[PDB]
């Protein structure tokens, strides 16, 4: 139905569900011969490329949070804080 | 409320839903012999204005059949007496949470 | 190897939605087809060069699609249609929730 | 697992006679016990499937809300803009 | 008779173009699989208006391959001939069995017999001819038709009309 | 909720906890005599006998008659009081060790050596130090977030049986006297606490019913079977085992007890 | 998947609209006209008649022709064909229902028999759940036994109002084999109710009579419970087997149609010669039987439909039927490739999240990866060292969708990889895998691992990971699933990882 | 393909496409009342030989604008003048937009947005529906019976005296050659 970024209610963190998907699509992006936004100071590994491309958080994904109404909330991995 | 003693005959009863709105309940006595809501199981429900309620929906996003039911024959809610609709608020005590709220629509 | 019911359920646990998703298309099963955008069904004649495609009764030719489903359930489908009952698959959603 | 069973509105067991029963779409109950006859008088009332559950993914082998799958992914063009010195 | 519809499509994309200029890429490729096209559901799509405003959305990745997916809104002008509709055009092709008119994009052709009756066709002419007692339609000249049917063909749409009505023919 | 949109909780575990963070931490509050409570959280300012003794804080002595302290430091003690009716009323067993998120503990006896506090030198909190924080503290420990009331309620329930664990731990009188926490140190133990209970939560994802299901047949298949130790003693039998379960599951009209 | 690409736009399934065959679509769907009951032999030559299996479906002998379509055997759904019935047919399944609909309406006139009129009636009409608005409209019918003429309104009971005419008394219903009968009363009437006329009956029943009672204006008609054109699955469905040539052997399915279809001609050449009036329905039984047993053939009806030499037969439904069929034993648990099962043991040298793969697995399991300047030089590296020293690979695939056998393939030792290619390559140290052992109840009972390829042929594992499996070394088999994809072995790396588990919600 | 903003709820059974004709029964995909992208509703877009030339114009121009922003880092005269702008932000193998483009720049009737202004203003006051607005403003009409006769779905919509009016106006402002 859409949210505005404001009315947000959802959790402010990453669910590692998230995180995980986040980091294995873009992995798999990077080895797709993907553009990767972080200086691989020597990262030949698309995972371990996207993790770092997360620790720095640029990675260019919003997440799009489903409720069970149909109307969701959309967060970018700029803004979700990653404790774990 | 009608409190009858024994029974009733099946010829009467059935003159119950014949004047609207008013609506009419009814009891039988070996039954308010105790009060059912005072044990040491059974916890606070409560009526919802309909008002309480387009809100309760509202604010879970809630499609009327998606909240959990109570029995419209269920011993509170006629001690309550409910109607097709009326929604309440089952606050019990928790292990987990010391408190837990609840709801319960009425089918 | 089988990788059964169990061995489903406890990936479902662990919430690995796509490594179940892969252990039971595209490690197994997996098959594509074309359904009808009308009567969901595997009907469509899919002449994969001229592009030609075409669902005479449906009457189509234009909406199509095409999907990804376990072979299984390719066969299930049909089975089914075998008993006199239409399993239609869509793509949209129409009653919303 | 007691949650589930009560709700409803009373004893709802947790067997054919049951919660396989319940509003729930068909193929996830088709998965249980009761297969073909369930199919069966599906069909026959004109059934329509949320494809929501589970077992209704894994047998059209697509990714199940769940988890991993209980959300969407995307590219903010904005975002991959602002994204390279 | 030229329309205006605002309408959208998929373009599915690879990781690889994923870069700093991704929207350029889309709206290129929009326009590679858009202008030019065909379809009896909504005619030659013919222009794409508004460049710069083209609608791209947020897209969504896909789930086994990175590919991602947006739903590019647009709007174009298109055109689709009726059977009623009456256009004039220039003709083009011409034989024993009548002429072939072009009214923009599409060709509208006119059997012999769809044409008036003193209106005989001449072959040892050239180019060949069809002459009247006072009219003479050959290759370049303008006629105005009357779309009597309309047929979808994959890319294309061609139509069979006449010139039998009033203020119909020559101009 | 379930692949309807019908709810089952409307918080998982009715406190939206993660299994994986949770242990068998005791209520302090709950068991013990109405003598000995006040003994330990009892901090009266204006009693030669029951304030502070200055070795314990640092503004100890120019605090013994502040009035306007004795205004909080009885503000938590008609809580903790509060607190103790409210379980009783809960736990009526006199339970008093439960399953809670954040082990409080450890986190202070981390709190403890990671600073080398020394049990002879007085602290430096101020009084409203303590009680002004350790209120702040449940302000933060969200579990729901809503911007409306119904929500916002159900966030306070949903922490409640944890706040009393809390409050009963960072207690002004148990702070100072029992652990010689510093300003720091007391800082440092409100910090994690926000976060291991923040990370206690659970992830919205996570298939619970699956794993709930799981959980009660892994042990359900260890039952024993048919045992009944009563046997020898007829009369007093009693149905006990999987052919309970199994009963139970099936919702039988006819049990055997 | 499937291989060859289509113009097709790729979506997924979002709704799954179960409705039933309208003879009408049935035959529109339809190929085949299948007439004969033949399989092939054009008097023995060797093809397929345009009479059973093929008078345009899929195929066999890999052959591309079907009906053009070609793309033969292997990325071709057979197509439906058809074939009409002589005389209409009970679908074994639905005779519960189609007997409890007639006993909901009265024939001749066929309408519902309690209208608004009716009280009790009312409050069923309400009960929106196609599901219980029906099992409570019978509850209120199957007593009504006259189609009444009139009834006392809202008003006085003194004054009669008219609905729909004729009271014909209404049959009580007994279920007999496959067949229906009622009586009417006085010293019975029993007659046999007519397939034929069943279906009228029901073909009459009202719009808002269908929806009112559990049914669907479109998608679900009754009157298409009574099978009118039989949809003929196509080969894929009962696909035979071959013993090289002159060696058929086809599928159970593929001969009870057959037996049906010799037993719907037997029927229709008794109605256009010496017809022996009731001498026929000794035959339209017959059909009605196969048609009917070919579906199912666990009923109460006793007669097996044995098939010479004491063999049951294998009624469709006894297909789906639970465990070790369709639907649970094809879909929600399939057997799959890239898995692997040997004995285990216990080192007190690898860590936690290890498993000691043996090198033969290693080098039989393959990770297809990605050729990207990432990897260029490594990868080409493996492919050089073919498929039989370890650190190697087994099979490169171009973007032109074809597989290069590096165990042959005389281009073998050449190859220069290019951007955009996988490499199939042997599992190496350090591959993220899923490790396991049954029976699997527990999450921890199927944890990622470090994999950490090792010589001797069994599984190695780590002692305090013993219990999570509640494995002993006594000779217990274990299995490994390898993932594929980047993201896949993400979730089992983020997710599943051993590590992960250590603490029991 | 390429979807158009209305998904119409198909219930299996796809027949009723009724006839098209200048009975004004357009396709679906072109009734009067049809959906904007933003979500709103509005009329549908009726445009007349020229009043095309001008739009498509319009964009093509602009668009090469844009096409270079981005690189940094008289009859037989607009024939040449347009092929040109074609061979800059065409795609080349539109030859359907080229022979559109003659057709158009050959049988249009207005150069300036401004006639093309005073016609649009003039004839939409007739209430007239957006195929005839159209067909009125690209086809030459001197009689009413001329127009009511190539143009039906008029017939009784407009007294003959008044679009006599209206054609009589549109000759004058027939831009000249
Ligand atoms: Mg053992
Ligand atoms: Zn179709
Ligand atoms: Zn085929
Ligand atoms: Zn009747």
């Amino acid at each position: 139905k859409a949210i505005p970024k404001d009315q947000r209610a959802t959790t402010p963190y990453m669910t590692k569900y998230e995180r995980a998907r986040i980091l294995g699509t873009r992995a798999l992006q990077i080895s797709m011969n993907a553009p990767v936004f972080v200086d691989l100071e020597g990262e030949t590994d698309p995972l371990r490329i996207a993790m770092k491309e997360l620790a720095e958080k640029k990675i260019p994904l919003v997440i799009r949070r489903y409720l069970p109404d149909g109307s969701f909330e959309d967060w970018s991995v700029e803004e979700l804080i990653v404790d774990l | 409320i009608f409190v009858y003693q024994n029974n009733i005959t099946p010829s009467a009863m059935k003159l119950v839903p014949s004047i609207p709105p008013a609506t009419i309940e009814t009891f039988n006595e070996a039954a308010l012999v105790v009060n059912i809501t005072h044990h040491e199981l059974v916890p606070k429900h409560i009526r919802l204005s309909s008002d309480e309620k387009r809100e309760l929906l509202k604010r879970y996003r809630l499609k009327e059949s998606q909240l959990p039911r109570i029995q419209r024959a269920d011993p509170v809610a006629l001690y309550l007496g409910l109607k097709r609709g009326e929604v309440v608020k089952i606050i019990r005590k928790s292990e987990t949470s010391g408190r837990y709220a609840s709801y319960r629509i009425c089918m | 190897l089988r990788f059964g019911e169990m061995e489903r359920d406890c990936m479902i646990a662990h919430g690995a939605a796509s490594f179940l998703k892969e252990r039971l298309m595209e490690a197994s099963d997996a098959f594509r087809v074309h359904i009808c955008g009308i009567c969901g069904l595997m009907t469509v004649i899919a002449k994969l060069n001229h592009n030609q495609f075409e669902c005479k009764g449906c009457d189509n030719k234009i909406d199509i699609y095409q999907i990804h489903i376990p072979y299984a359930a390719k066969l299930l489908f049909q089975e089914l249609m075998a008993m006199n009952i239409t399993p239609r698959l869509y793509t949209d959603r129409s009653r919303d929730f | 697992l007691v949650d589930v069973m009560t709700t409803q509105g009373g004893l709802t067991s947790v067997t054919r006679h049951g919660f396989n029963r319940s509003n729930t779409g068909a193929l996830m109950r088709c998965s249980f016990e009761e297969t073909v006859e369930i199919l069966f008088e599906a069909g026959a009332s004109a059934e329509l499937d949320d494809c929501r559950g589970v077992s209704e993914n894994v047998i059209l082998g697509q990714m199940a809300p769940i988890g991993t799958g209980a959300f969407d992914v995307m590219i903010d063009e904005e975002s991959l803009v602002k994204y390279m010195p | 008779m030229f329309f205006i519809k605002d309408l959208s499509l998929n373009i599915t994309l690879h990781p690889s173009f994923f870069g700093p200029r991704m929207k350029q890429y889309l709206k290129t490729k929009l326009l590679e699989e858009v202008e030019g096209s065909c379809t009896g559901k909504f005619g030659y799509i013919l222009c794409v208006l508004d460049y710069d405003n083209i609608d791209i959305q947020r897209g969504r990745i896909l789930p086994t391959d990175g590919s991602a997916e947006f739903n590019v809104k647009y709007r174009a002008v298109v055109f689709k001939p009726f059977k009623g509709e009456v256009v004039d055009g220039t003709v083009v092709s011409c034989s024993q069995h009548g002429f072939e008119v072009q009214v923009g994009p599409m060709k509208v052709f006119v059997t012999k017999h769809l044409m008036p009756q003193d209106l005989t066709f001449n072959a040892g002419s050239n180019p060949p001819s069809y002459q009247s007692s006072e009219d003479v339609i050959t290759i370049k000249s303008r006629i105005r038709v009357k779309i009597e049917g309309c047929i979808s063909q994959v890319s294309s749409i061609h139509a069979i009309g006449s010139i039998k009505e009033d203020y119909l023919g020559a101009i | 909720r379930n692949s309807l949109g019908n709810v089952i909780q409307f918080i998982y575990g009715e406190d939206g906890m993660d299994a994986a963070h949770i242990e068998k931490q005791s209520l302090d509050t709950i068991g013990g005599s109405d003598a000995a409570f006040e003994k330990r959280y009892r901090v009266d300012l204006l009693n030669t006998d029951h304030t502070l003794d200055p070795s314990l804080l640092e503004s100890g002595s120019e605090i013994l008659g502040d009035l306007k302290l004795q205004v909080l430091l009885d503000e938590e003690y008609k809580q903790l009081v509060k607190d103790r009716k409210f379980l009783r009323e809960v736990f009526v067993d006199g339970e008093a060790n439960w399953p809670l998120p954040v082990n409080i503990r450890r986190i202070i006896q981390n709190a403890q050596q990671t600073f080398h506090i020394d049990h002879t030198k007085p602290s430096d909190l101020t009084i409203k130090d303590i009680v002004l924080g350790v209120k702040d503290l449940q302000e933060n420990l969200l579990v729901l977030r809503g911007k409306n009331e119904i929500i916002q309620n159900a966030q306070r329930d949903a922490v409640t049986l944890f706040c009393c664990l809390l409050r009963s731990r960072l207690a002004t009188r148990r702070v100072l006297q029992e652990y010689r926490l510093t300003k720091q140190a007391f800082d440092w133990v409100l910090s994690n606490i926000e976060a291991q209970f923040l990370r206690s939560v659970v992830h919205p994802g996570e298939m619970v019913g699956v794993l709930a299901a799981q959980s009660i047949g892994e042990p359900a298949t260890q039952m024993t079977l048919n045992t009944f130790h009563f046997a020898g003693v007829a009369s007093k039998k009693v149905t006990s085992g999987v052919p309970r379960l199994k009963e139970i599951l099936n919702v039988a009209k006819n049990m055997k007890t | 998947v499937g291989q060859q690409y289509s113009s097709a736009p790729l979506r997924t399934v979002k709704e799954v609209q179960f409705g039933l065959f309208s003879p009408e679509e049935v035959r529109a769907i339809s190929v085949a006209k299948i007439r004969f009951p033949e399989t092939m032999d054009e008097t023995q030559t060797r093809a397929k008649i345009g009479g059973l299996n093929d008078p345009r479906l899929g195929s066999i002998d890999r052959n591309l022709k079907c009906q053009t379509c070609q793309e033969g055997m292997n990325e071709c759904p057979g197509h439906f064909g058809h074939i009409d019935l002589a005389k209409p047919v009970f679908h074994v399944g639905f005779i519960a229902k189609i007997k409890k609909v007639c006993e909901c309406v009265c024939m001749h006139c066929g309408k519902l028999l309690l209208d608004e009129h009716n009280e009790l009636m009312r409050q069923a009409l309400a009960i929106k759940d196609s599901k219980k608005r029906f099992a409570a409209i019978w509850t209120l019918c199957k007593t009504k036994m006259v189609c009444e003429t009139d009834v006392p309104s809202e008003d006085d009971p003194t004054q009669l109002v008219s609905r729909g005419g004729c009271g014909n008394t209404q049959p009580t219903i007994r279920k007999d084999g496959l067949k229906l009968v009622g009586s009417w009363k006085d010293e019975p009437e029993l007659r046999v109710l007519s397939t034929e006329e069943i279906l009228n009956i029901f073909k009459h029943i009202s719009v808002k009579d269908f929806t009112s009672l559990g049914f669907n204006e479109v998608f679900s008609r009754p009157e298409w419970m009574i099978l009118t054109c039989l949809p003929v699955p196509p080969p894929p469905v009962r696909p035979s087997i071959s013993f090289n040539e002159s060696q058929r052997g086809e599928d159970d399915l593929t001969f009870k149609l057959a037996d049906i279809l010799k037993a719907n001609i037997s029927l229709e050449t008794l109605e256009h010669n010496g017809a022996p009036h009731h001498a026929i329905e000794e035959a339209e039984s017959l059909l009605q039987f196969h048609v009917a047993t070919y579906m199912d053939n666990d009923i109460a009806g006793q007669p097996q439909a044995l098939q010479k030499s004491g063999r049951p037969v294998k009624s469709i439904r006894a297909r789906l039927k639970g465990k070790e069929g369709r639907i649970r034993g094809n879909l929600m648990g399939k057997r799959v490739d890239f898995s692997a099962r040997t004995v285990i043991s216990g080192d007190p040298n690898l860590e936690l999240d290890q498993v000691g793969v043996p090198k033969s697995i290693a080098k039989t399991l393959t990770y297809p990866e990605v050729v990207t300047p990432y990897n260029i030089d490594r990868l080409t590296q493996l492919v050089r060292n073919g498929p039989n020293e370890h650190p190697g690979a087994k099979y490169v695939i171009r973007d032109s969708g074809d597989r290069i056998d590096l165990r042959y393939s005389k281009r073998a030792g050449d190859i220069q990889l290019q951007y955009g290619w996988k490499v199939e390559r042997h599992i190496m140290d350090n591959d993220p895998v899923l490790f396991n052992r049954q029976p699997s109840l527990h999450k921890m009972s199927m944890m990622a691992h470090r994999v950490k390829v090792i010589p001797y042929s069994t599984f190695r594992l780590n002692l305090s990971v013993t219990s999570p499996y509640n494995a002993d070394f006594d000779g217990d088999e274990m299995n490994l699933h390898v993932p594929q994809s980047e993201e896949t072995r993400a979730e089992l790396s983020q997710l599943c990882a051993v590590p992960l588990q250590i603490v029991s919600p | 393909s390429t979807s158009t903003f209305q998904t119409r709820r198909r219930r299996l059974k796809k027949v009723e496409e009724e006839e098209n004709a200048a009975t004004l029964q357009l396709g679906q995909e072109f009734q009067l009342k049809q959906i904007n992208h933003q979500g709103e509703e509005e009329e549908l877009i009726a445009l007349n030989l020229s009043e095309a030339r001008l739009v498509i114009k319009e964009a093509l121009v602009e668009r090469r604008r844009a096409f270079k922003r981005s690189q940094k880092k008289t009859r037989e005269k607009e024939l040449e003048s347009i092929d040109v702008l074609l061979e800059q932000t065409t795609g080349g193998n539109n030859k359907d937009l080229k022979n559109t483009m003659q057709y158009l720049t050959n049988f249009s009737r207005f150069r300036d947005q401004e006639t093309v202004g005073a016609v649009i203003q003039l004839l939409k006051s007739t209430g007239l529906h957006p195929f005839e607005v159209a067909q009125l403003g690209s086809l030459a009409c001197d009689t009413a019976d001329e127009a009511k006769t190539l143009i039906p779905s008029l017939n009784n919509k407009i007294s003959d005296d008044e679009l006599e009016r209206i054609l009589k106006e549109l000759s004058n402002l027939e831009t000249l050659y």
